[PDB]
């Protein structure tokens, strides 16, 4: 009685939790990868 | 009931300080509907203009719906929440959506 | 009263919409 | 090698812990087991 | 890729044989389960009627 | 020798030096460029917690969204008993109340909650504007902030004060600002044909399709060998025009904020001065140059 | 092995046209550039026009019939012309009179035509230049929504009614009559999703204008240059973005997010209104059922009166 | 030469198409000739 | 110069093209000279 | 010179037409002249 | 030269078809002879 | 040579199978065959 | 610029001294035919009373 | 050679599978066979 | 292209000749196809009636 | 070769997935077996 | 591309003449169960009437 | 030394005024002094 | 040294600062003392 | 070292005094005490 039909339980929150822990995941991938080392020009001379 | 008042129709009520000439339908009331538009009064009113979740209307009858809708909004001139919770539109809650069904039997 | 307030409000709304024409009069002249 | 086992790994855990939750809810709510109060 | 037969050896590397036969395996395994599946609830309920 | 490129390639074989993350952020962070460094002679926390940059106005929007939650999660689990988020219901004081508050009647957390909300946005605006200035850079994102920053004050404090009851404010609630966005779009029938309302939609709509294609365009040339000039060629061949490197950012800042402040000038016009959009057409086929034109069911 | 000048200057079919460039001078103010430069034109591109003018031409005479063909009412009542599809009778029959929806099919199909050549146009200039195909298949996307919209979602519903009226304003009424025909379009969780990755699109394109702007003195606006080694502009907006909200992105993974907030927001819209009609007839409802509608005993309703 | 031959090829074709397909459905939707059910 | 013929000339035939199908459409519309079915 | 010919040239003759088609269509739907079906 | 004899010919194929097709339809929309079922 | 093989390959194809959609739903639509339940 | 007289040589060129007294000429005939359009429909009907 | 092979059997699948999907929900959903439930 | 015959040479390469023959014999057959299927459909139900 | 081994197998097993789940939904949905409480 | 017949060499390579034989296998099998399923259906009800 | 002077007095002024004036708006608005009309 | 002593001291301010609002608050708006009017 | 101390610290105490909170209010939301005037 209390609880949610089927639909309400996957529609509504199977999505719901993919989209906070997708979100999640790519933010860290992405500083992951902008925080890597790679070709920088020399903050000391360029400006 | 009671609380809408005790008013009761009478000869100024439609005739309004004109003998004849009467005329229902003004080109004022008219502005965003087909000037050849008329409420239906073929139908049965206590489920005739039900749209919402039916599977066998389209898009026509719901336009049809509309321009009654319209013209009640006019005729009262407070706007579609007089009569309407917009969440639902088939709730019964505000109380004037059964004097409205009374008037509709009525006309 | 009804009216002034309303009126000092469309002011107010108003002032938003002057920040970002300032952008564009910056953009506008600052080129030549 | 066409997969790493770090990707085969994930992939079916995440799997797994989807379709348990899953079936468990969907077990719930159906009321046809008489479990956690009917 | 010295394991691979003659005939494949042009499409197939040698870690992607042994890959192949995995799937291969349990392709076969999953089909014998189906048709045992589907057997059991057509004997249940015939759905064509 | 390999070099990591900044997009994650390696190729075989300029000051090109592959250097860490922590000197370029040790060469940039130095002290006292603020606002309040300017006002008060000293900005009172000049310090960095971790990643994020404490100043005068991060303090401020700290307090600010702590005690927002704090109130919001009061007035939602106690006083209604839901204990869910879905279901609460988190609304202003009746219209019959006016503009004054009270403790003891309800909808006092409301209040709290609401201008504990200003409070922190307004301190997020002056902080980034802090920052801006710490980095010597220009003052276009405090813009698009302070213009969605205008768009929420609108709703709760400028349209509640000219109506004059303060029930005119939409509840707190997920699952039920749509309720009210609802009602009040069927009160005032056709917030379609409300003119500036179709003009934020139209700019919503531009910028989701500038935006897209800008990404499709940076992405298609990211990893190949181009001379620079091919996106270009691409973006004349099909459409007759380019726009230029540093065209596109500016038509987008531009859209964003223009979209955002129209709908904030639909919504203010639409809750005092007209009561009905479809009347407001009413105009149209009355000007002196169509009015004898037509005749049957084609004359208005 | 491409040549970028002759790609802008041939002649005929698989050429351009317009060729010698105009100027137009208050672009070049404002935006930078005000070259008008030539436009291709070879095979894709001339179908799709073709086709489009005739759809066009189509609903223009159509809506030319409904005056009595009087110029002052047709300038009178232009922007709420329409020319509306079959009625719910006999609704996919293509046996209709041409005035009550004879006319709305064939320019319906012409604009199919008009729009499938169009993406193929894309798809062959995008190879033909060197560069990606990801246009393309955002694009895809884009027509993936269109044909729900006008044809697939008619289809499996019985009726031609169920699709727009080709005008100015029988758009906003298709847009109202379709959410009040299936309860409460609010309550749609994929419209809410969609919902969700439009506002987040628009605070996207907002925020990266902004700050490739705001560093713009040390020239970050190029951002291929950008890709291969990194200049001061873009190493001061990290800097910006990593002590605002302590994380950031470089100069190449926010296209990424960009493209995917786009697609994801056209992808869902699709699903959710394709589920709209077909499998759950009211939204209210089934929210009362999954437990996402708050109570609302008493509302105080003299908010809502005149 | 003031026209390529692929040029006019294509415009014919393409005119002579969309005409064949316009009159086809214009006469359908007439109902006149008791075609495809009356 | 002060304007091409080219010009001079496009803008001339385009006038006259739309001022003639507009005056068609009018004599046509107001139904004052018997023309088509009165 | 403050103004080109071509810019006073252009100005002027779009102002004329514009108020020529104005004010015949202000006369026409007056209906005060018995022009056209009275 | 002011025009190149490809731009005519386009110019003019466009107009003689566009008008045609416009007074095809007008002609048929007019009802006045018993064309096409009347 | 004015059109490639491949060409007018991918354009008969497309065009055939989108006239072979478009008169099988019409004829479907129609109604007057008895197929598929009438 | 030797045909345009002393007066206005600062303003006027040689080609366009010849396209002005065109449109001074188109400007008099439509004025002449205007006033007598007006002066033909006020005999006609007035539209003042 | 005008096509690759990888080009032709990654459409003749796409395109087998779409049809199969489409031909077996018009079966369904026509009603007309009494299979799952009439 | 020596297998091409000497008219089309022009025209046709090598490797487009066989599948033009191809796509010439398909369509031969779909065309005889649609044939019977059309006599087949007349005979049941005439739709020009 | 024209298809690699790793995109063949994740285009199989994402294929046998989405109709594994949606064979299952459909004949959930009929009610044609009485499963789950009919 | 020694395994390709004579007459498709320009057109085929090596690797693909395999996958090629394959899949027309594949399209016969399931053209004969495609043709079994049509009759089982037919026998059991006419679509056509 | 671990804050300075200045820090220290803005910290303290900014926290009196924002207390004094939060207390005597809350004052004010409870009303429970009758001052200020009740 | 993990933690400084300007932070620990800045946290606990603000921590204790914020407890003593909210408690006064909902002390307040509890009705449970009669305390300013009631 | 998998871990340092800080982020630990950090951590356990964010949770310990988010706990602290919500166990307050959904014991005092309860109502099953009678505390704050029941
Ligand atoms: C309606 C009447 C019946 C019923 C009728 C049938 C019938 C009939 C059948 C099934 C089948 C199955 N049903 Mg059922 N089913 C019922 C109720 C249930 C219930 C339940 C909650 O009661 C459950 C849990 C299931 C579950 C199952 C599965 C065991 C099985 C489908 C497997 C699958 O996904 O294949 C598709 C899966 C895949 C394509 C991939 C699976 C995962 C792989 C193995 C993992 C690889 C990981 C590796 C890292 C990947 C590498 C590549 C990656 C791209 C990186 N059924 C009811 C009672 N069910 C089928 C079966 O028996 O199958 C054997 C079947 O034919
Ligand atoms: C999520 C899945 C896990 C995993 C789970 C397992 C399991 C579980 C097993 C293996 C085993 C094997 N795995 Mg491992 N494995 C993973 C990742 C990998 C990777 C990789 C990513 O690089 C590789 C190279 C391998 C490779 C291998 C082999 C070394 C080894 C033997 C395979 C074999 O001979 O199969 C050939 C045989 C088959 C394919 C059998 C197929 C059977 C089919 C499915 C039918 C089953 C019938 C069923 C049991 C009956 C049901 C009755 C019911 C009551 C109705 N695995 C992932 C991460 N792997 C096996 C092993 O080591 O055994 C000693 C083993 O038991
Ligand atoms: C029936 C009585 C109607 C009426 C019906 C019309 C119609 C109908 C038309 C006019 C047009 C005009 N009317 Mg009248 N008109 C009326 C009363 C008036 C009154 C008045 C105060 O009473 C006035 C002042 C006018 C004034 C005018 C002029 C503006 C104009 C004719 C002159 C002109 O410009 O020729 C200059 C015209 C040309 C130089 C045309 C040259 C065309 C060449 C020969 C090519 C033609 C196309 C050709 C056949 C195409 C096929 C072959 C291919 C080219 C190869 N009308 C009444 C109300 N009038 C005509 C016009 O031109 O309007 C713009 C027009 O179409
Ligand atoms: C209401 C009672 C009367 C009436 C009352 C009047 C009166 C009174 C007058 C007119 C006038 C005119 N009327 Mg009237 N009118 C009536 C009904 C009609 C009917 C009709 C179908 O019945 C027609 C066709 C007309 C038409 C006309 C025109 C001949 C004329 C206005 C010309 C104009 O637009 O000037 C404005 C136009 C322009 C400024 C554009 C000129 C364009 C030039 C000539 C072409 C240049 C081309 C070249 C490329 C340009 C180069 C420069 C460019 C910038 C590149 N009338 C009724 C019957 N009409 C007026 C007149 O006599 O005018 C002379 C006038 O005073
Ligand atoms: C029930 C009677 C219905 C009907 C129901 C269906 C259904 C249902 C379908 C068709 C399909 C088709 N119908 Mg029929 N059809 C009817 C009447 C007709 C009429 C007619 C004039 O009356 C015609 C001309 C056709 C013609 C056709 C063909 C276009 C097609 C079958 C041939 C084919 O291409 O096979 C070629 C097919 C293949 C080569 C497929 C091979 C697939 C291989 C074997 C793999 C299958 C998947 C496998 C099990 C997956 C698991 C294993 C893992 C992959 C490892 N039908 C009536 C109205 N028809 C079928 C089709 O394929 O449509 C696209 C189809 O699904
Ligand atoms: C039932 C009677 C209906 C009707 C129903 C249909 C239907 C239904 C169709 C046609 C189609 C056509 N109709 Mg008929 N038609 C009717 C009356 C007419 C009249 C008339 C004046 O009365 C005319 C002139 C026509 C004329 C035509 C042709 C344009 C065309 C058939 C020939 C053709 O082009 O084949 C050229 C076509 C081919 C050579 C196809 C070759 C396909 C190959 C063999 C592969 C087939 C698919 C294959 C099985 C897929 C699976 C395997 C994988 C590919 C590996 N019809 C009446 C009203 N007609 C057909 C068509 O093609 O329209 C575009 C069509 O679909
Ligand atoms: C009316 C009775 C109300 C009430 C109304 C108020 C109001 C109203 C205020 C307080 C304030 C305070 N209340 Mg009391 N208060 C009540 C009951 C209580 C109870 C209780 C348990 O019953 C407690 C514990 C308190 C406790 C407190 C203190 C926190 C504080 C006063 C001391 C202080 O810090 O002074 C330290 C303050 C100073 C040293 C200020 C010195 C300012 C100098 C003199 C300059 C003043 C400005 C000057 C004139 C400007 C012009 C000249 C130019 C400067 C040249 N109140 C009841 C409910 N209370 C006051 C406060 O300061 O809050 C922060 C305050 O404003
Ligand atoms: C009235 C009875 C109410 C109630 C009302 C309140 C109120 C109201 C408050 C508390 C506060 C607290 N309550 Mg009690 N509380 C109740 C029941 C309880 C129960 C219980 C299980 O029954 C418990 C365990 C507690 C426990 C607590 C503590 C968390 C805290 C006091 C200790 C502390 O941290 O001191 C440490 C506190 C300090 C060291 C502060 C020192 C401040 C110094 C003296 C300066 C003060 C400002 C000064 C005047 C400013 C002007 C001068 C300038 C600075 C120069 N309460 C009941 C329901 N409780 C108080 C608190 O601090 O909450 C955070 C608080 O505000
Ligand atoms: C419904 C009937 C019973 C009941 C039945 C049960 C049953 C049955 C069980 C519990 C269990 C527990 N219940 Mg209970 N429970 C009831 C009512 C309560 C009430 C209450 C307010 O009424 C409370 C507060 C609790 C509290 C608790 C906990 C003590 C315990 C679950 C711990 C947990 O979170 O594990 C999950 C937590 C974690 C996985 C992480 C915990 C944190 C770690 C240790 C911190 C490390 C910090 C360090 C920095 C981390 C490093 C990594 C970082 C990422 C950097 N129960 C009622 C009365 N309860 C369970 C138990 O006993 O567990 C032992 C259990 O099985
Ligand atoms: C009060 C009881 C009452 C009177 C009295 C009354 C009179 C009346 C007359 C005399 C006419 C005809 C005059 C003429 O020749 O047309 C007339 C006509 C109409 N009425 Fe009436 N009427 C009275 C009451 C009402 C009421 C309450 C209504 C409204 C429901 C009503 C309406 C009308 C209408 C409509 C007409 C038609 C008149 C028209 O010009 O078309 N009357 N009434
Ligand atoms: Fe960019």
């Amino acid at each position: 009685s209390p609880w949610p039909v089927w639909s309400g339980y996957a529609l509504c929150f199977v999505p719901l939790a993919a989209v906070i822990l997708g979100f999640i995941i790519a933010a860290r991938f992405t500083d992951k990868q902008a925080t890597s080392a790679y070709l920088r020009l020399d903050p000391a001379k360029a400006n | 009931p009671a609380s809408v008042g005790g008013y009761q129709i009478t000869c100024a009520t439609c005739h309004n300080g004109k003998a004849a000439g009467l005329e229902p339908y003004p080109i004022e009331i008219m502005n965003t509907l087909p000037n050849d538009w008329r409420l239906p009064l073929e139908l049965d009113y206590p489920g005739g203009l039900v749209v919402t979740g039916r599977k066998d209307v389209s898009n026509h009858e719901v336009e049809q719906n509309q321009f009654a809708m319209y013209h009640m909004n006019v005729s009262m001139g407070q706007g579609c929440t007089f009569c309407h919770n917009a969440r639902y539109f088939p709730s019964y809650e505000i109380a004037q959506k059964n004097h409205s069904i009374i008037m509709l039997q009525m006309t | 009263m009804n009216w002034i307030v309303a009126t000092f409000m469309l002011m107010f709304v108003l002032v938003a919409f002057l920040p970002l024409v300032v952008s564009l009069a910056y953009t506008w002249v600052t080129n030549p | 090698r066409p997969f790493e086992f770090r990707t085969s790994v994930v992939v079916s855990t995440l799997l797994g812990l989807v379709m348990a939750l899953l079936i468990h809810f969907v077990v719930l709510s159906s009321g046809a087991f008489n479990w956690l109060r009917a | 890729n010295d394991l691979v037969p003659d005939q494949w050896k042009p499409l197939f590397n040698n870690a992607q044989w042994l890959v192949h036969d995995i799937v291969v395996k349990t392709i076969y395994g999953g089909l014998i389960i189906a048709v045992i599946a589907h057997v059991l609830c057509w004997a249940w309920t015939p759905w064509i009627r | 020798r390999a070099l990591p490129l900044p997009s994650g390639e390696t190729l075989p074989a300029a000051s090109a030096e592959v250097i860490p993350f922590s000197i370029i952020e040790e060469f940039y962070k130095r002290p006292g460029k603020t606002l309040a460094a300017r006002f008060f002679g000293v900005d009172p926390f000049d310090f960095w917690i971790g990643r994020f940059y404490v100043g005068l106005f991060g303090a401020i929007s700290i307090i600010g969204i702590i005690l927002g939650v704090a109130f919001y999660l009061y007035e939602g689990v106690v006083n209604e008993g839901t204990l869910n988020i879905l279901a609460m219901r988190i609304e202003p004081p009746p219209v019959s109340q006016g503009l004054n508050v009270d403790p003891a009647q309800p909808g006092f957390f409301w209040f709290l909650t609401m201008v504990a909300a200003t409070i922190a946005f307004v301190g997020w605006l002056l902080r980034q504007i802090d920052i801006s200035l710490k980095l010597d850079m220009g003052m276009e994102v405090p813009i698009a902030f302070g213009a969605v920053v205008s768009s929420w004050i609108t709703l709760q404090w400028l349209r509640p004060i000219a109506m004059g009851a303060w029930g005119h404010g939409f509840p707190l609630g997920i699952t039920h600002h749509l309720d009210w966005v609802s009602n009040i779009g069927y009160q005032y029938y056709n917030f379609f044909y409300n003119p500036f309302h179709a003009i934020g939609i139209t700019l919503l709509f531009a910028s989701t399709l500038f935006l897209h294609m800008h990404g499709s365009a940076v992405l298609s040339e990211a990893k190949r060998n181009i001379s620079d000039q091919n996106i270009h060629v691409f973006w004349r061949n099909i459409l007759g025009y380019s726009i230029g490197e540093i065209g596109i950012h500016r038509v987008a800042f531009w859209t964003g904020a223009a979209s955002v402040l129209f709908s904030n000038l639909c919504i203010f016009l639409s809750g005092t001065f007209v009561k009905d959009w479809n009347a407001f057409w009413g105009f149209w086929d009355k000007m002196p140059i169509w009015n004898g034109v037509g005749q049957g069911a084609l004359v208005a | 092995p491409i040549d970028l000048h002759d790609e802008e200057y041939r002649d005929g079919l698989e050429g351009t046209i317009a060729k010698p460039p105009g100027h137009v001078g208050w672009m070049q103010r404002l935006l930078g550039e005000g070259q008008v430069g030539p436009i291709y034109v070879g095979l894709w591109g001339v179908i799709s026009f073709i086709t489009f003018f005739a759809s066009a031409f189509i609903i223009l005479v159509d809506y030319g019939r409904q005056v009595g063909w009087n110029p002052i009412i047709y300038l009178r009542e232009f922007w709420n012309l329409a020319v509306y599809p079959p009625p719910t009778e006999y609704g996919l029959s293509w046996n209709v009179p041409w005035d009550k929806g004879g006319a709305w099919l064939a320019a319906t199909f012409f604009l199919h035509i008009s729009v499938l050549t169009w993406w193929a146009r894309l798809y062959t200039r995008a190879k033909a230049t060197g560069v990606g195909t990801q246009l393309a298949w955002g694009f895809a996307s884009a027509l993936s929504l269109y044909f729900v919209i006008y044809l697939f979602h008619p289809l499996a519903l019985g009726n031609w009614s169920a699709a727009p009226g080709h005008g100015f304003r029988a758009i906003l009424d298709w847009t109202n009559y379709v959410s009040i025909h299936w309860g409460n379009f609010y309550y749609n969780p994929f419209h809410m999703l969609s919902i969700f990755f439009l506002l987040g699109s628009t605070l996207l394109l907002a925020m990266h204008g902004a700050t490739i702007v705001a560093t713009s003195k040390w020239k970050s606006e190029m951002e291929f240059t950008e890709m291969m080694a990194e200049g001061p502009g873009t190493q001061r907006a990290q800097l910006f973005w990593r002590w605002v909200m302590g994380w950031n992105a470089n100069s190449y993974n926010i296209h990424i997010w960009a493209w995917w907030f786009a697609a994801f927001t056209a992808i869902t819209g699709a699903i959710g209104l394709f589920l709209s009609g077909t499998l759950v007839p009211d939204w209210y409802a089934w929210g009362e059922t999954a437990k996402i509608v708050a109570p609302w005993p008493n509302p105080d309703w003299a908010q809502y009166v005149f």
